[PDB]
């Protein structure tokens, strides 16, 4: 009933 | 060749500002954008505000990861900066032009990149702020953007216009004239 | 001109025949180059350029991320489509039709009638020009579909013609928002 969204993947931080 | 194309996540984040944008699109139109500073979802149609809801917080969280990603890729690319593109400007009426009858001028700024632009209107050479409005940055398969500006107006034989576009990709401000022929 | 570093992430869904065929594609962009992506037709992250191996590798090495992404075809695409079905896909805005002469500037030694079809949605549309009892096939020229940005479209169809007393022209417009076609008439000489 509510809008869904893609979750942007996070680059690996060093 | 799909019957419908949707972007349930057009996420943008720039070092310049810094600034970003979060919106959803369906068949090339903006369903909504999230005011990042106010954390409020702004739907583009009464129909949408009435039947659908999207949590603004989700936009903020994604945008935060984009910032995380950008910094990392700036380093990976040896700080390769964006290339400026030349904007294509087109001005046209929303409705057939009939003198004395309220209308709206539409100024389309195509092939924009990076997404930083100044779109203002001129009425008989004078800056016009009232009745002016604009879309967010709409995406393009080539990864550039396009934005559309609006100017509500009363068609008059004694009044002409210019859509003023300012972009680093232009040697100087661009002016696209328009008048009720 | 300042230097700008731009990042873009696009979560896209491609629909064909209701939800018969659905394709999911997430794109990671640096400035204007898509350096990494995920396409549901293949099922694994891909470095599209030499700028993406650190990313594709990182994400492919994580089981839950691959599964979760793969599942977004349903939790995101198919999910939102349901919301799109009872809103966007059923939105109907009838076009207003207008006919007006070419003006001047010469339309090529041959006059012009302009049938402007405005403020309609969805895009699908059919416009036809008639001269009395016959349909005009030649001398007709149309502008591409024009997107106003406010969820409405516009399109212009000119017909090359020579005004002659008696002749009558009509513009027939067919759109999913009207059961009957819209028919506007313009009479030469009057
Ligand atoms: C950035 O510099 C590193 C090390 O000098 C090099 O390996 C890499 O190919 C460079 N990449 C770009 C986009 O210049």
């Amino acid at each position: 009933l509510v809008e869904a969204l893609y979750l942007v993947c996070g680059e690996r931080g060093g | 060749v799909a019957d419908h194309v949707a972007s349930y996540g057009v996420n943008l984040y720039q070092s310049y500002g810094p600034s970003g944008q979060y919106s959803h699109e369906f068949d090339g139109d903006e369903e909504f954008y999230v005011d990042l500073e106010r954390k409020e979802t702004v739907w583009q149609l009464p129909l949408f505000r009435r039947f659908r809801r999207f949590d603004p917080q989700f936009a903020l969280t994604n945008i935060a990861v984009l910032k995380h990603n950008l910094n990392i890729v700036i380093k990976r690319s040896n700080s390769t900066a964006a290339t400026n593109e030349v904007p294509e400007v087109t001005v046209f009426s929303k409705s057939p032009v009939t003198l004395g009858q309220p209308n709206t001028l539409i100024c389309l700024v195509d092939n924009i990149f990076p997404p930083v632009v100044n779109i203002t209107w001129l009425s008989n050479g004078h800056s016009v702020t009232e009745g002016v409005s604009e879309t967010s940055f709409l995406s393009k398969s080539d990864h550039s953007f396009f934005k559309i500006s609006y100017l509500t107006f009363l068609p008059s034989a004694d009044e002409i216009y210019d859509c003023k576009v300012e972009h680093w990709g232009l040697d100087e401000p661009l002016l696209k004239h328009w008048e009720p022929e | 001109s300042p230097e700008d570093f731009v990042y873009q992430f696009k979560g896209m869904c491609y629909f064909t025949n209701g939800t018969e065929r659905v394709r999911l594609v997430t794109r990671y962009i640096y400035n204007r180059e898509e350096y990494a992506r995920f396409d549901s037709d293949v099922g694994v992250y891909r470095a599209v350029t030499p700028l993406g191996p650190p990313a594709a590798e990182y994400w492919n090495s994580q089981k839950e991320v691959l599964e979760r992404t793969r599942a977004e075809l349903d939790t995101v695409c198919r999910h939102n489509y349901q919301l799109e079905l009872r809103t966007t896909l059923q939105r109907r805005v009838e076009p207003t039709v207008t006919i007006s002469p070419s003006r001047t500037e010469a339309l090529n030694h041959h006059n012009l009638l302009v049938c402007s079809v405005t403020d309609f949605y969805p895009a699908q549309i059919k416009v036809r020009w008639f001269r009395n009892d016959q349909e005009e096939t030649t001398g007709v020229v149309s502008t591409p579909l024009i997107r106003n940005g406010d969820w409405t479209f516009q399109i212009l169809v000119m017909l090359e013609m020579t005004p002659q007393r008696g002749d009558v022209y009509t513009c027939h417009v067919e759109h999913p928002s009207l059961q009957n076609p819209i028919i506007v008439e313009w009479r030469a000489q009057s």
